[PDB]
RNA sequence: CCGGCCGGGAACUCAAAGGAGACUGCCAGUGAUAAACUGGAGGAAGGUGGGGAUGACGUCAAGUCAUCAUGGCCCUUACGACCAGGGCUACACACGUGCUACAAUGGCGCAUACAAAGAGAAGCGACCUCGCGAGAGCAAGCGGACCUCAUAAAGUGCGUCGUAGUCCGGAUUGGAGUCUGCAACUCGACUCCAUGAAGUCGGAAUCGCUAGUAAUCGUGGAUCAGAAUGCCACGGUGAAUAC
RNA sequence: AAGAACCUUACCUGGUCUUGACAUCCACGGAAGUUUUCAGAGAUGAGAAUGUGCCUUCGGGAACCGUGAGACAGGUGCUGC
């Protein structure tokens, strides 16, 4: 029960399980387990650790928790610095794709302050 | 010989061809309960052979298409119905009482024009 | 869409019996067919005694 | 309404047993337009109210309404300023559909894990006359035998049967 | 406005249609496109024809227009050639060649247009409106229509409030659909602005 | 072998123009499958009806496309001539096919 | 995210930066082709991208390759 | 209560806001609960009028007053609206 | 409704169908996977611009054609839904009446 | 080759032209022997059968001079005409109409049953290969009861999840793409990977709905190069209640 | 509004045209049309080649294109009171 730094659940079945690394969803969660040999409904209290080692650098492959948090911190930081349009609208907190601003727009603005 | 009743319910319309047999019944190449027979309703479909008698007496060869299961299930029962034709109103004076030859024709109604569904209309509220 | 609730008859007892209760000791606002007025009438008069049970 | 003692429709009984009464409560907890469904929930909570009850499952379930089913129910009427209720008698058409709607709500609240589950315990205490139905069936009686006081003048249940 | 349009309720099961082609989806609206403006280039150059109404058919490749009207002889005019005269710039402007026919109607006091055009034309050489109007009524029902109603709207007569007036005589059941109404509507331009007139001519049942 | 697929707007025209090529076809020569119905077509429009505001003021409509078929089973010359020059009441369309 | 092959220029943008680059780095170049890409030869200079009623400068960066010439020039003005 | 301003012609000027809004106050105050009051100015080359409809637990309520100069249609609808609420405020007391 | 747009529509059919459906071939043919993927296809995508703006079909508005109102057309028809009603209700378009089911 | 697949058949579904049928026609009672009402029979339907179209005289000097037409007034080297770029998509906030949820009557995975209506020629686009996928290449067929869009979904059987912000919810944001169109930056749709917000059923106030209705589930059309959570249609499942 | 990236589009900033983008009347030239270059954001302006029948009245009769004088054209500008 610690694979990329934490995975620490228990008595979940083992593709959900695995989904509590920051990077890893339902597919990637998958490929890791049909890439290392293991079926997808077994506890991690039921994988022994000659599969949880043969785990932990199958989940080296892809991107995980500290190396995306501070990847995506550049791309927002680097967007920021150039100043463009999207990272204008990450400066200022308002909705970058063009989603509608007069009336809703309220996940990226927050709760409603007045 | 053969005889036979057409019956239809609800944008849904059957064939029922009933012979003197065994007690089987067929339904588009089907047995009953590999086709709806522990489905929704399929009481409504032995129920015109209640209350005659069905037993061993008559198969029945149906050909149902259109519509849904209780829409093709309602339209067998009309079509058994009609079928008792050559059993006749001394079953079918009997067969008046408790329904079974009413075609029941409640369609669905179109939809109206400003109206989103036909009687739901789109909430004038005062909040 | 249907039909007529209990055809005058016993809707002229408590229209007799309503107005019986609310004052209106006329007994001059009936229908004029016998067979409905007699139980206005009819409706008045078990609405006097009501009316004495009551304030 | 105004007008129409309305033409009349009767339902279809139910198939596993003979009841036009348990067809009527398929009817009630059929929610969202899903009879199909609704008959799995029945079923499932009527065995095991059968085996949580030992007796059969019609008079099981029947035994375990007329524990819910009730007999005054109160009406609310205004005159001049005062608001009070005043008691009628149910109608026995009105009476057990009253009664399974009560234990139909009574078991959406209770909650279990699974609807069958709730149901079949909510029958099971209703048997008991232990659990919620019995309750509000008990406040109706309350204050329909506490407003006693209110038998008057045409706006309810005219003269007998 | 809030009534049916009386000759478009019973466009199957008392009038006939004004166009008579079957077109399929590709051609269908050019063939209403051209089908649209020999109408109105008909309608411009004959005013003076006392036109009743056009119908116009596509026999395989080809055009027909039927003018009914009133007064054919200034139709024809001298020989017959005018109905040439109009029958090269029909096919001009149309698929050529082209058909056209006259139908003339024998009693121009019942036909809807013809009122209408009677009344536009009066108006807008100032005559009184209830003279016009009320004559158009009287026209007609001491010719034989079962009923008819004028009406009026505007102006008339250099008002600065409009109003309208109508004068039914008869019967004119506009709701009764195997009831046969000639309704029709034409316009007068006079200097103080539209005058619009709009005349119901009911005559029978089938 | 002649399949004449022909389509109206009014049934009461269409009937008349079948009529006008089953006597065709049965005047000379012999063997048509009758006139057949065809599922008629029923393109329909639904329209605002005010020149601005009032959305909820519609106007629905329908055209109908009626068809019949003819199905002359063995042509004869003076059949294959027979429905040429005789293409008469406009309003009607029709097609032949080999 | 979008136009599979290809960036995107026009022809009065195209020609006109292989024009100005061999003749030297020069005035601000006046373009109203905002939907255009940013090409690699095109780092180092000062074009002005008309935003509607500027032409405001911009001076291509090295990391402004992917995107658009509109991107770096906004319209509408928010206090 | 929250009052909603707009007009047909007639631009709202911020004093012209403060003092609709204030005289709107002072009614909703004095009479009854109100939840939701919308006011239409309509100007139409000579009529000043003024139309307001006011959301209260029974129901709607409505009034209209043409004045001269806007303030005057807007003081007549205020005092209409007054009225109007005075009915039906005892109109559901009535004991 | 403005002439001068109705004519700026016609001018749009008038170069819609003078370049294009002949010079299509730029996008249809050239621009596509094949053995031939070089600057000839960036030639192409290069070359689209020198054409007129105004000559793509997609800068059609497919107005009325007795009011040139942009909205509210008919395909089928060629009229807008107000001059369609007139002409229906007068008995023009044939075969067209109302509709009830 | 058990595929209506093939000879064949014209019964049946169906197509859609013509007819028949329902009119208080018959019976019993009530009623001024009247109109009518209540109940019964027969019948597919019984009391204007269900629904639509149809909107009287008028009101609101309601809406439209930006569909059009038109009286008057105003501009006519500009309030007219052409082009590029932008804006109509801005956002401290307020209100209205909707979609998706807050889950176990459920989520997910596998398997599988049943519709009606419609559209299609610079258009709909099989099959077969490539791609996780949106899609791409080749390319038949069809101006269509044939061909295509086009796998209906809810349902059903099995397995799992065990009541948690959870395997609920799918917002936001990052990366990578596809398609359309000269051109997706402002500002398109969709796909894939990742991210995983508020929300645990909503105070005061308020709305629709009487039966194939409400409530849910999917499908199609128009407008359209592309762009529906809206509109207009169609079917599936299908209540409660009216003293 | 049955579907605003351009267009739509009517609004804004700039760049231009004036009997005009659209219609008629008068005169003078030219077949119309078609391929390509330069400049410019494009409108536009400059070109470069190609092209020539319908009736003999023949400077034409047409269709089409340019320049010139106005009569005008145009206006989604105001008034739905």
């Amino acid at each position: 029960a610690r694979i990329a730094g934490i995975n620490i659940p228990d008595h979940k079945h083992a593709v959900i399980a695995l989904t509590s690394i920051y990077g890893v969803g339902k597919t990637r969660s998958k490929a890791i387990l049909a890439a290392a040999g293991i079926a997808e409904d077994v506890k991690i209290s039921e994988l022994s650790e000659g599969q949880i080692d043969t785990l932990r650098d199958e989940v080296a492959k892809f991107v995980v928790e500290g190396d995306l948090r501070r990847e995506i911190s550049m791309s927002i930081k680097r967007l920021m610095d150039l100043g463009c349009y999207r990272g204008l609208r990450h400066r200022r907190g308002l909705p970058v794709r063009g989603q509608r601003t007069k009336t809703n727009a309220r996940t990226r603005k927050g709760p409603r302050k007045p | 010989n053969q005889y036979y009743g057409t019956g239809r319910r609800k944008s849904s319309a059957a064939r029922v061809f009933i012979k003197p047999g065994n007690g089987k019944i067929v339904i588009n190449q089907r047995s009953l309960e590999q086709y709806f027979g522990r489905e929704t309703a399929r009481m409504v479909v032995r129920q015109p052979l209640e209350l005659v008698d069905m037993v061993e007496k008559l198969d029945l060869y149906i050909t149902v298409k259109g519509g849904g299961i209780s829409g093709q299930a309602g339209a067998i029962r009309h079509g058994i119905t009609r079928a008792l034709m050559e059993y006749d109103e001394s079953l079918r004076s009997e067969l008046r009482k408790a329904g079974f030859v009413t075609r029941d024709a409640r369609q669905v109604e179109r939809k109206k024009v400003g109206l989103r569904k036909a009687r739901r209309r789109p909430q004038f509220s005062k909040r | 869409m249907k039909r007529q609730k209990r055809d005058r008859l016993e809707r002229a007892h408590q229209r007799g019996y309503q107005a019986g209760i609310a004052g209106r000791s006329k007994e001059m606002c009936p229908y004029q067919t016998l067979n409905q007025r007699s139980q206005w009438l009819g409706g008045w008069r078990e609405a006097m005694a009501d009316r004495v049970v009551m304030a | 309404p105004r007008r129409r003692v309305i033409g009349q429709r009767k339902i279809l009984p139910d198939p596993k047993f003979g009841s036009e009464l348990l067809a009527k409560f398929v009817n009630i907890l059929m929610v969202d337009g899903k009879k199909s469904t609704a008959e799995s929930i029945v079923y499932s909570a009527l065995e095991t109210l059968a085996q949580r009850s030992g007796k059969s499952e019609l008079e099981a379930f029947e035994v375990a309404l007329e524990n819910v089913r009730p007999t005054v129910e109160v009406k609310s009427r205004r005159v001049g300023g005062s608001t009070y209720q005043v008691p009628v008698e149910v109608r026995p058409v009105r009476r057990n559909a009253l009664a399974m709607r009560w234990i139909v709500e009574a078991a959406r609240k209770r909650g279990d894990k699974s609807m069958a589950l709730r149901l079949a315990n909510e029958l099971s205490d209703a048997a008991e006359n232990k659990g919620t139905a019995v309750k509000k069936r008990e406040d109706v009686h309350r204050m329909a035998e506490a407003n006693k006081a209110f038998a008057h003048y045409a706006w309810l249940s005219l003269r007998s049967a | 406005g809030q009534k049916v349009h009386p000759n478009g309720i019973r466009l199957g099961i008392v009038k006939p249609w004004n166009s008579t082609w079957f077109a399929n989806t590709k051609e269908f609206a050019d063939n209403l496109d051209s089908d649209f403006k020999v109408r109105q280039y008909l309608t411009k150059e004959l005013a003076k024809a006392s036109v009743s109404r056009i119908v116009i058919e596509r026999p395989a490749k080809s055009i027909r227009v039927t003018i009914h009207t009133a007064r054919p002889g200034i139709v024809i005019g001298k020989k017959g050639e005018d109905v040439e005269k109009l029958r090269k710039v029909v096919a001009d402007i149309a698929g050529v060649p082209a058909q056209i026919n006259i139908a003339e109607v024998r009693k121009p006091e019942l036909d809807a247009k013809l009122v209408a055009d009677s009344i536009t034309s009066q108006l807008e050489r100032r005559v009184m409106f209830r003279r016009a109007m009320k004559r158009a009524v009287q026209n007609a029902m001491r010719l034989g229509a079962k009923g008819i109603k004028v009406e009026v709207s505007g102006r008339l007569g250099g008002a600065e409030i409009a109003r309208t007036e109508w004068y039914r005589e008869g019967r004119v059941p506009l709701h009764t659909l195997r009831a046969d109404i000639d309704y029709n509507t034409s316009e007068a331009h006079t200097t103080y602005g539209v005058i619009g007139v709009k005349v119901w001519i009911f005559k029978g049942e089938i | 072998r002649i399949r004449i697929r022909l389509k109206a707007f009014d049934h009461r025209l269409i009937d008349q123009a079948t009529a006008e090529i089953v006597e065709t076809a049965k005047r000379t020569g012999a063997q048509v499958r009758g006139p057949i119905p065809l599922p008629t077509r029923k393109e329909r429009f639904t329209v605002l009806i005010s020149p601005h505001v009032n959305k909820d003021a519609r106007d629905q409509y329908e055209i109908r496309t009626h068809l019949r078929l003819v199905d002359i089973v063995e042509p004869t010359e003076k059949t294959v001539d027979a429905l040429m020059r005789l293409d008469l009441a406009a309003g009607v369309d029709v097609q032949i096919s080999l | 995210r979008s136009l599979k092959k290809g960036p995107f220029i026009d022809l009065h943008l195209l020609k006109k930066v292989e024009k100005a680059v061999e003749s030297g780095d020069k005035k601000p170049l006046r373009t109203w082709s905002r939907r255009s890409t940013i090409f690699p030869n095109m780092i180092g200079l000062t074009i002005a991208v008309h935003n509607g009623r500027q032409h405001v400068p911009v001076f291509v960066t090295d990391e402004m390759v992917g995107h658009k010439l509109g991107e770096f020039a906004p319209t509408r003005t928010y206090r | 209560m929250q009052l909603n301003i707009t007009g047909n012609n007639v631009e709202i000027t911020e004093a012209l806001r403060e003092f609709v809004t204030a005289k709107f106050a002072k009614l909703e105050q004095y009479f009854d609960r109100i939840n939701q009051v919308y006011v239409v100015l309509k100007v139409e080359k000579v009529t000043h009028t003024s139309d307001a409809t006011l959301h209260v637990d029974g129901g709607e309520l409505h009034a209209s007053a043409e004045g001269q100069d806007m303030y005057a249609a807007i003081d007549g609808l205020i005092d209409k609206l007054a009225r109007q609420l005075t009915k039906h405020k005892d109109k559901l007391k009535q004991h | 409704a403005k002439q001068s747009m109705k004519a700026r529509e016609v001018k749009r059919v008038a170069l819609a169908d003078k370049y294009f459906a002949k010079r299509a071939e730029l996008k249809a043919i050239i621009s596509d996977v094949n053995a031939a993927s070089d600057e000839d296809r960036w030639n192409a995508v290069l070359k689209l611009q020198t054409l007129p703006r105004d000559s793509s079909p997609s800068r059609q508005r497919n107005r009325c054609r007795q009011t040139g109102r942009p909205h509210g057309f008919l395909r089928k028809f060629g009229l807008s839904r107000i001059k369609v009603r007139e002409a229906a209700m007068r008995g023009e378009i044939p075969g067209l009446k109302k509709a009830s089911w």
